């Protein structure tokens, strides 16, 4: 039989057979519940929406994030997120495939258990592994020991695992990530005159970020470079035939991760949680950290972002340190992918967790299984 | 002990004929070398890096994992192989390549047009509606046209066509909505100011848009 | 050994359009009118009858008060509804009702009690095994191959502007102008009037409506047509009356459907029927409004004069802004296009969980027909 992988992203879900070489399904991490009621009765709409259909209907729904910022936090519609992915993103019956859950760093043991507990009970799955995103990354890069910095919709995270286990006392935690980038660059255009009001218009900003903007090297130069001549300038068409004149905004969006400031956080930049993070490590596997950085997530897409950040971090470390900054072309769903090719390897079929294990031992069992 | 990486296995070499799109795994009883070629796949860079795990794990946990990314070998790790050895060649990936996009049916998605005609069949519950060939040369004007795309669904409603056709169409066109997840939004052109929907059997039955990175996933050979 | 046929009856404001469920067309269309003596003189051999319906109403004026029950779409008399049903049931359709499941249409902003009351006679007083009501324009929708759009629904007595999403009407932003095809043949009785004929006996009245829906038509741009006329005898076109006379008619033609456009023309303060259009698409949220303009359905007997879709797309574009998509739907078959749905309704197989049964009628009473 062939084996699922369902990564529950921050933001959006990625989910797909084990063996494939990109998640299948990818849609958004999201549920809408109607927000006057009566439009249950008179206009006939049904309790609860998933994904793409909730958010075209943003208006007449409240959208809420069961994983905003990585971490579960309502079952109700992870459920329906989850049962989404299997019979209606899918199409197939939990119960006959084996199910590869991804988890947030920092995963409380009560929450994986419930997973546990859900996925056996609710879906019947034969057996089901859960692994944390972070390490899936680092595997898929063709390492071991590194330091990833996972960036992605909500919540962005510094992980430092030696020889494949990861070390909670240093592990990094920021609430900046691609959907805060995606507010600020609609603040920022808001703030030229260009206004998106319109479902379709909110989701052009998203649009653009994606394929304009880049991460400024030296953002001084940058900035003056855009002030005194148009060479920086790039063009974006609307559906309805306006076009739009995008200049600094390209490169002010991302700096975020570099300059927190520029939303009213008082936090630290990506380059400054990396630093921090691998400070707070083995003060022999420092140099191991610092010469294998692997960047994973959607965030860690920007063109230009894996010079920035060897430049601050080589800015930040001593002078006699060999660094490197691993950027693969596959890293925005690298996690998946990892799931895919490690539920698909020989050796992983003797961890995988089987329903007479949870029915034997209860949920703890998922405590007590290694990589 | 020297291992090519093959599917998940590890196939035994001892004759050092390193190879570019590929992975090796280095056997040293307390520390594990895994050489990862710059033309090799993900599959076989991510194995390695699971095996090395495994076999660390099975020596209780004492030796030290040196990943090493090709070009870039330590003296250390060098003076192991030699008393420069590096070919151009492969051994085969385990991943199906797929193409991805808004619907989890992408990678193998070949538009469909449908047509429906009463002319047939009596009463709506009666009608079926039958495949034709995806092109122009299919059109007719006594009945209704229906195209799948996946992303979106057009309908394409003859001069000629009667109601009972064109409420086929719409409710053939709403049903693909229905049974395939996201939204798949419906639109209907009039026969003569049809200029999009020819425009899309135009584009073939092979076209299909994701946006969405491609990748792909073998040596480049 | 069979199955059962199912009843339609549209309820319009001046014409019941009635017929078998799956039949291209209403076997029975008669004025939706009700005649009672002018005196008590006249019944008294009996002698006379209570009361008389539609065409022979028509043939029997001057000895009888004529009433439109329906008036504005919206049933006002239930006494003469009644009548008015009891002829389609037994005279024109020619069935026991006992022994058809029978599906009314009822105007947009139906109240609820009228609702009730239809359910309450059809069900006690008719003994139907089953009934629904729908709402006329979605029905005109559904019958153009739609179930999002705005539809204009002008008829005899009344015009409606009713956007639909998903099949159900908004009745926030439904709009009622009390202007129609009645209003047009009795200004086109007094414009001819004012040629030198004379137009003032039923039978001329019946002339004049042969007149309009023979010759008028929707001028384009009516100053321009206006002059063209005046200028030229290219507008003019001439009409056998029925002893063989000849008359000679101009911008008389398009004069009478103008009043659509501009109801001044009869002595209404209001808006026509573009103006109106807009005004609902308008009071729709922001979301739908691209598709409603998108789509744009006529329906109605008043629909019918040529060349009114151009000119209602010339207005709308008008009043929306430059850059919307603008198409109007003028389905060839609009004149019952209401009725040919209801008939399509009833015929689907899918449909029949939805009739309201006798039984349930019994257990219920009539407020399960707002289910
Ligand atoms: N080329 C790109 N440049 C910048 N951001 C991107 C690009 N492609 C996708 N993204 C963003 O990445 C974010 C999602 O990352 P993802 O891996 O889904 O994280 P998670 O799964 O934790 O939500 C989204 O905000 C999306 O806009
Ligand atoms: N071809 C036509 N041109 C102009 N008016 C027409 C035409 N055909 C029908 N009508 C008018 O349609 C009106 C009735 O429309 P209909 O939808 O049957 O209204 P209702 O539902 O109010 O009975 C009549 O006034 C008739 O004169
Ligand atoms: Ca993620
Ligand atoms: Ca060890
Ligand atoms: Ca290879
Ligand atoms: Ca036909
Ligand atoms: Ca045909
Ligand atoms: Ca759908
Ligand atoms: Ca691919
Ligand atoms: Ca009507
Ligand atoms: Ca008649």
């Amino acid at each position: 039989t062939t084996a699922l992988v369902c990564d529950n992203g921050s933001g959006l879900v990625k989910a797909g057979f084990a063996g494939d070489d990109a998640p299948r399904a990818v849609f958004p991490s999201i549920v809408g519940r109607p927000r006057h009621q009566g439009v249950m009765v008179g206009m006939g709409q049904k309790d609860s929406y998933v994904g793409d259909e909730a958010q075209s209907k943003r208006g007449i729904l409240t959208l809420k994030y069961p994983i905003e910022h990585g971490i579960i936090t309502n079952w109700d519609d992870m459920e329906k997120i989850w049962h989404h992915t299997f019979y209606n993103e899918l199409r197939v019956a939990p119960e006959e495939h084996p199910t590869l859950l991804t988890e947030a760093p920092l995963n409380p043991k009560a929450n994986r258990e419930k997973m546990t507990q859900i996925m056996f009970e609710t879906f019947n799955v034969p057996a089901m592994y859960v692994a944390i995103q972070a390490v899936l990354s680092l595997y898929a890069s063709g390492r071991t020991t590194g330091i990833v910095l996972d960036s992605g919709d909500g919540v962005t995270h510094n992980v430092p695992i030696y020889e494949g286990y990861a070390l909670p006392h240093a592990i990094m935690r920021l609430d900046l990530a691609g959907r805060d980038l995606t507010d600020y660059l609609m603040k920022i255009l808001t703030e030229r005159g260009y206004s998106f009001v319109t479902t379709a218009e909110r989701e052009i900003v998203r649009d653009i970020k994606e394929k304009l903007c880049y991460v400024a090297l030296d953002f001084e130069n940058e900035m003056a470079t855009a002030a005194s001549s148009s060479s920086l300038e790039k063009s974006y068409e609307l559906p309805d035939g306006q076009v739009i004149t995008i200049g600094n905004e390209r490169f002010r969006c991302p700096e975020t991760l570099f300059q927190p400031s520029f939303i009213g956080m008082e936090s630290a930049g990506i380059h400054e949680t990396t630093y921090n993070s691998i400070m707070k490590c083995d003060i022999d596997i420092r140099k191991d950290l610092y010469a294998n950085n692997v960047m994973s997530g959607g965030t860690t897409m920007y063109p230009g972002i894996a010079d920035r950040m060897q430049k601050e971090i080589t800015a930040l470390a001593p002078s006699t340190m060999k660094i490197k900054i691993i950027a693969p072309p596959e890293r925005k769903y690298s996690v998946w992918i990892g799931g895919s090719i490690l539920a698909s390897l020989s050796t992983f079929q003797q961890m995988w967790i089987t329903k007479q294990e949870y029915d034997e031992a209860g949920p703890s069992i998922v405590h007590r299984k290694c990589f | 002990k020297l291992f090519l990486i093959v599917k998940g296995e590890l196939k035994e070499i001892k004759k050092n004929i390193f190879s570019s799109g590929d992975v090796y795994l280095l056997d040293a009883d307390k520390t594990i070398y895994v050489w990862i070629g710059n033309k090799c796949s993900v599959d076989e860079k991510t194995t390695g890096a699971a095996q090395a795990r495994t076999l660390d794990q099975q020596r209780g946990g004492a030796a030290k994992i040196i990943t090493i990314d090709q070009g870039f070998e330590t003296k250390d790790f060098l003076k192991l192989i030699a008393p420069k050895i590096v070919e151009k060649n492969y051994a085969k990936t385990l991943l199906v390549d797929v193409s991805t996009g808004d619907w989890a049916g992408f990678n193998e998605w070949k538009n469909i047009l449908y047509r429906a005609s009463s002319e047939e069949f009596d009463g709506i519950n009666s009608m079926k509606m039958v495949q034709v060939g995806f092109n122009k040369s299919s059109l007719d004007s006594e009945d209704c046209f229906v195209a799948d795309l996946g992303n979106k669904v057009y309908i394409w409603q003859g001069k000629s066509s009667t109601v009972k056709e064109r409420v086929k169409a719409g409710q053939w066109a709403r049903s693909i909505d229905y049974d395939r997840a996201g939204l798949q939004q419906e639109t209907i052109f009039e026969e003569g100011d049809d200029i999009e929907f020819m425009a899309a059997l135009d584009r073939g039955e092979n076209y299909k848009e994701s946006d969405a990175v491609q990748l792909k996933a073998e040596s480049v050979l």
